[PDB]
């Protein structure tokens, strides 16, 4: 079942018509019965005055469903079968032999609205950062590579997009089946995808060093600062390619399918989706020692307000953006199995809150984070002397 | 990773629209 | 001691309390004479052409 | 030559740089602390065992001067700074500016001395609306309790003569306190730990605290207790710059 | 130079409802904190109470707490000390205290040795 | 007898009150309102050094204009190169609290000094090519804060102990000392003569000292707060005070008098650091509120602002030819303008 498929099996089915031009069957004694070399059979005229019956095609999928069904056409001595008009619309019958996404189109509406909106917010943000001098750190170096790695994310989500019209029924509204192939079978198309599967890795090593960085100001004494940067824009920038370039050898080596965008070998998806898998749990545990120690903290306050209930549930909602930690719970789960609208509602309860992440992650550590405010208001106030 | 899952999805039914309209194009067309 | 620090103190006070004393006026007239004396000369009043300064 | 003159002062400014690079990573792993104290309060005695904890170098003596320094103890695989003021003035208004920046700050009653004890009390609430002390967390030590206990165990007592509030005080629940002690001892004890802590609760919301202790004049557990707090001081801070308090 | 002064002590009756008020001049009165010191014969300096700029925030010394009172008055420029039920030890010298900084509620160095903004200081006894 | 001495003194008050009062005419601001402003003055900056770790207390310029050494709380001595940004020399201390520093009129010696009573002074002209303390200083019971070098031999010191001295480099020893001092000495300016000095303590109250004899030849009052820093007049007759009451003033040794009282509504910070400029007509100085105003001599009203620093602001000073102005903060940078 695949156009790529069917159109080596109508050249299949072109080369049986060679095979059939071979040997063909002699004509009757009348005028004519045309069918000559027609997109199906092969067979010239005929004896008519008969039920002229040609069996279905088995290229075709739609026929085999139904392999029972076949052709029906009378011809007559007249020179053709059964019309109201001369070599138009003849008696035939290929009901005999041929045998709803609307989900799509509302999943793909939702999440390519996030993604505009994050990617906006998230230059804004990473501009207003990159601007003021006094705002110069580790902390927000590690805020800009995870804002870059959101940015990426989007434009290769966007063109990823592009590509699928290009090669599928966006160039097939015209009349160039041959150049959804050529274009398919190109290299131009498998660099595209091949250049998602490492965005997408990249985002999440970056989230990962996120945690790992918030999770050694607490525990321990921190180190050589220099050092220590240089092992984190290591880890977030290029442990991705360990298994995304493996991967990419792996479809380029034995699957080589269309532009690498179907899971057929589930075993090599999990190339991509353990390491994945990894960092989510990771996170999710830098997540969950984290909310101790800020209990630990509040509960034992000294005189201790009773308000631990509206002031700790306030500082779990903006963990909650910058580790990622949505992500561990339908995916973690399952994966391949869901056929039902578990499966829906899985694609449904991620792509919707992953697009909109980079927002919130770009209004709570940027915007509304106060020191930032200062920048702002001195610099205004500075500028009001003039 | 929920992402790829959606371009697969996409394409496998994508892909078999536009075969069997192949088919229309030659013995129906 | 303390008593013999503050009468020396004290004689030293009465001698420390009789010098000329002249008006305000000479004084200012001196402020006015070196305040637009060199008033041209200080960069900050009226800054250099930069062009030849080492702040380029 | 220009470019050789100016390629040897280039050189030159490389050179004095990466002597200042290798020791920005030195001057950030270590934690400064003052220490100051009274006249009559232990605190010259507590300096002295740390020392336990820290031609060549031998018993450095130097030349009578201010700002006597200590051993640069240091404990659990990290170094402390700890500057005692010593051989200056009365007047302290000024040069407390200098520790603006410091870890945080030590300070020692002498809760035996009932005379001077309301005398005490005003220099903390003094250095805790400071201006420049504003941000800087204080670590209060009650020294000599050994001494208390004899007092309030003798006769001429009478503690609520000059604080007639001890009158009504009742000992807090929460008050965990030692098994083996004497009531009377744990309400002595206790009413003069919330004395100095009413003082910390005005300008509070969390921008620095105190940190009480019962010391002893020979407890041993003094540096890991100035551990400790120095640890739950540095964990809070870092956490208000992800505004999670 | 700036100079303060005090009156209204000397040698009275016991129960006497003695009258202690500060003179000021040279310095705005309306913009520093105002301390009151005590130095009783035979040891060092005490502190007594202190008001706050507008006279809202009040403070006493534990030993002597509802029977004394102080007043800060802007228009008049003086202070009201008046006290009753008098005791043997309040025999003792009561200096007039100041503080340096303006527009702060703490400052230091109100009871140290030598002292500069600090009165001369009136002798009283029972 | 007490009481006696409290009539004289009482007197000799009155009697000084009296001859103030008799020299005082008229006001030099009313009387002289006639002369045009100078303008509003706006500068920027075209250098900035990097490198000191902790804040900034002290700097001072050389005699050529173009090197300049720094202290700061970090331990490090750092002589600076305004034309280039390029450091020359890093010094370590031997003690980590130094509140002043100095440069030689001849360019081959420093200073510094700090909570540590010794001041200590360093060759630059070794023949090692590095640097050694070649003699340090005692004798004061105080912190020191601020000392500046007369000649290649002599040096006057500023400490908190309420006592002024003159040491010889040489062989240290106190050749004078100058009392009468009641609060901490904070800063001091020499002549440019070097012939007389004057120092404000913390006392609300300057005085004038003789560096031959040693006595004190005139005392001035005025200000109700701490003195912080003191400059001196370029035509050797005059002297500003900046107080921590948010006040500035200025007086003349002949006159004995204030003259000018520069002030305002709006702010309440004490004064830092305070510098004069070539002309004698650009008054400049230090604020807590982060910024360093340019204020004037006649004119009394700030025209110019130099915000740009984050933190407190601890040090000023001006080039002897007055092409570049340095400042220096809190926040371990420094700046200069045009
Ligand atoms: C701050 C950022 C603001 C972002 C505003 C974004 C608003 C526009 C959102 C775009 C929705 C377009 C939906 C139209 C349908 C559409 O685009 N269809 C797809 C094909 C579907 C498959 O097959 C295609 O043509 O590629």
């Amino acid at each position: 079942v695949s156009l790529w498929e069917t159109v080596q099996k109508w050249r299949e089915y072109r080369r049986q018509c060679q095979r059939s031009l071979t040997e063909d069957p002699p004509p009757a004694t009348d005028l004519f019965c045309n069918r000559t070399f027609d997109e199906y059979a092969c067979w010239p005229d005929g004896e008519p005055g008969s039920f002229v019956n040609v069996s279905c095609p088995w290229y075709l999928p739609w026929a085999s469903s139904v392999p029972q069904g076949h052709v029906y056409r009378f011809c007559t001595a007249e020179g053709l079968w059964l019309q109201k008009d001369n070599s138009s619309l003849p008696w035939r019958d290929l009901s005999e032999c041929e045998e709803p996404e609307e989900q799509l189109l509302f999943l793909y509406i939702i999440y390519t609205v996030g993604y505009a909106l994050s990617f906006s917010a998230l230059v804004i943000a990473s501009a207003i950062l990159l601007g003021f001098r006094h705002l110069h750190c580790t902390r927000n170096y590690i805020h800009l590579n995870l804002f870059a790695s959101f940015i990426l994310r989007a434009l290769s989500v966007f063109i990823k997009d592009a590509a699928l019209k290009w090669m599928y029924s966006t160039a097939a509204q015209q009349h160039q089946w041959d150049g959804l192939l050529s274009y398919q079978d190109s290299l131009s198309c498998r660099l595209v995808f091949l250049l998602m599967q490492y965005c997408v890795a990249a985002n999440y090593y970056w989230l990962l060093v996120e945690g790992v960085y918030l999770y050694t100001l607490l525990a321990f004494s921190v180190l050589s600062e220099q050092w220590i940067f240089r092992l984190y824009v290591s880890i977030g920038w290029g442990v991705p390619l360990l298994f995304v370039v493996p991967w990419g050898i792996v479809k380029y080596l034995y699957e080589d399918e269309g532009c690498w965008t179907r899971n057929s070998n589930m075993n090599y998806w999990l190339i991509i989706r353990l390491p994945i898998l990894f960092a989510i749990g990771v996170n999710f545990l830098i997540f969950v020692r984290v909310i101790c120690i800020v209990v630990s903290k509040l509960k034992a306050n000294l005189m201790c307000k009773t308000d631990i209930k509206c002031r700790l549930a306030k500082s779990t909602l903006t963990l909650i953006p910058l580790l990622g930690t949505h992500e561990v719970i339908f995916a973690f789960v399952m994966d391949e199995h869901a056929r039902g609208t578990l499966r829906f509602i899985k694609l449904f309860t991620e792509l919707s809150f992953t697009s909109f992440q980079g927002l919130m992650v770009a209004i709570l550590y940027c915007f509304v984070n106060n020191e930032v405010q200062l920048e702002f208001r001195k610099s205004w106030e500075r500028w009001r002397l003039e | 990773h929920s992402q790829g899952t959606f371009t697969s999805d996409k394409s496998e039914y994508l892909d078999s629209e536009r075969a069997q309209d192949f088919v229309a194009w030659l013995e129906a067309g | 001691a303390s008593i013999a620090q503050a009468r020396k103190l004290v004689e030293q006070l009465k001698m420390e309390a009789n010098i000329d004393r002249i008006k305000v006026s000479k004084a200012a007239a001196d402020l006015m004479a070196y305040c637009e004396a060199h008033a041209k000369e200080d960069p900050l009043l009226t800054p250099v052409p930069a062009s030849e300064n080492p702040f380029r | 030559t220009l470019s050789a003159e100016d390629k040897a002062a280039v050189e030159r400014s490389k050179m004095i740089e990466k002597q200042l690079q290798k020791d920005k990573q030195v001057y950030r792993a270590t934690h400064r602390l003052l220490l100051l104290g009274a006249d009559n309060s232990g605190k010259s005695t507590i300096v002295k065992q740390m020392r336990i904890y820290h031609q060549q170098d031998v018993l450095r003596t130097r030349v009578k001067t201010s700002g006597i320094f200590e051993t640069k103890f240091q404990v659990d695989k990290v170094n402390f700074h700890m500057f005692d003021v010593g051989a200056q003035r009365d007047e302290r208004r000024k040069w407390i500016q200098c520790f603006n920046d410091v870890t945080a700050i030590i300070f020692v009653v002498d809760s035996s001395d009932y005379n001077r004890l309301q005398e005490a009390l005003n220099d903390f609430k003094s250095i805790w609306n400071n201006r420049w002390l504003r941000t800087i967390s204080v670590i209060l030590f009650l020294n000599k309790q050994d001494l208390l206990a004899e007092k309030v165990l003798a006769g001429k007592s009478k503690i609520e003569d000059y604080f007639p509030e001890f009158a009504r005080y009742t000992t807090p629940e929460d008050a965990t306190p030692e098994p083996g002690e004497d009531p009377r001892v744990t309400r002595a004890k206790y009413f003069i730990r919330d004395e100095f802590l009413r003082i910390s609760t005005a300008s509070g919301d969390g921008r620095h605290y105190c940190y009480p202790h019962f010391t002893c004049s020979v407890d041993t557990e003094n540096i890991r207790r100035v551990f400790n707090d120095c640890r739950d001081i540095i964990q809070r801070m870092h956490l208000r710059q992800y505004e999670l308090l | 130079q700036v100079q303060l002064q005090e009156s209204g002590g000397g040698l009275v009756q016991p129960g006497g409802s003695l009258r202690l008020s500060c003179a000021a001049s040279g310095f705005t009165f309306s913009n520093y904190k105002m301390n009151w010191v005590r130095q009783a014969p035979g040891k060092g300096l005490e502190w007594v109470s202190d008001i706050s700029q507008s006279g809202a925030s009040i403070s006493y010394t534990g030993s002597v707490k509802g029977r004394f009172t102080i007043s800060r008055d802007n228009a008049k420029n003086t202070l009201y000390l008046q006290m009753n039920s008098l005791k043997p030890e309040d025999t003792a010298v009561y200096y007039c205290a100041r503080c340096p900084a303006p527009f702060t509620r703490d400052c230091f160095d109100v009871t140290s040795t030598t002292y500069a903004y600090r009165g001369q200081g009136t002798q009283v006894t029972v | 007898e007490l009481d006696q001495l409290r009539q004289e003194a009482e007197q000799l008050k009155n009697q000084i009150r009296d001859a103030r009062k008799a020299c005082a005419d008229a006001t030099l601001s009313q009387i002289t309102n006639n002369i045009d402003p100078v303008g509003r003055i706006q500068m920027r900056t075209r250098r900035t050094l990097r490198g000191h770790l902790a804040k900034i207390y002290a700097m001072h310029w050389g005699t050529d204009s173009r090197l300049l050494v720094s202290a700061s709380q970090d331990g490090k001595l750092i002589i600076w190169d305004s034309y280039t940004t390029n450091k020359v020399h890093a010094i370590p201390l031997r003690s980590s609290w130094v509140m002043t520093c100095a440069y030689a009129p001849s360019g081959n010696y420093v200073a510094c000094g700090g909570l540590d009573n010794i001041c200590s002074i360093y060759n630059l002209k070794t023949r090692e090519g590095n640097v050694r303390v070649s003699r340090e200083l005692a004798g004061h019971t105080g912190y020191l804060s601020c000392c500046r070098f007369l000649d290649d031999n002599q040096i006057v010191t500023s400490s908190g102990d309420t006592t002024c001295a003159l040491w010889d480099i040489e062989t240290g020893q106190q050749t004078t000392t100058f009392t009468g001092h009641t609060g901490d000495v904070m800063s001091l300016s020499l002549a440019p003569d070097t012939r007389l000095f004057v120092s404000g303590a913390c006392d609300a109250s300057a005085k004038l000292w003789d560096v031959r004899e040693g006595m004190c030849r005139q005392t001035f009052t005025g200000h109700e707060s701490d003195i912080n820093a003191i400059c001196f007049f370029p035509n050797g007759n005059a002297f500003a005070t900046g107080s921590d009451d948010a006040t500035c003033r200025l007086f003349d040794l002949r006159a004995d008098q204030e003259l000018m009282t520069y002030s305002h509504d709006n702010i309440i910070c004490g004064i830092t650091s305070v510098s004069f400029s070539k002309s004698g007509r650009l008054l400049l100085a230090g604020y807590d509120d982060f910024n360093c105003n340019v204020w004037d001599a006649l004119k009394a009203d700030r025209a110019g602002v130099l915000a740009g620093h984050d933190n407190r602001v601890s040090c000023l000073g001006v080039t002897d030819d007055g092409m570049a102005v340095a400042t220096g903060s809190w926040d371990s940078f420094l700046k200069i303008w045009n």
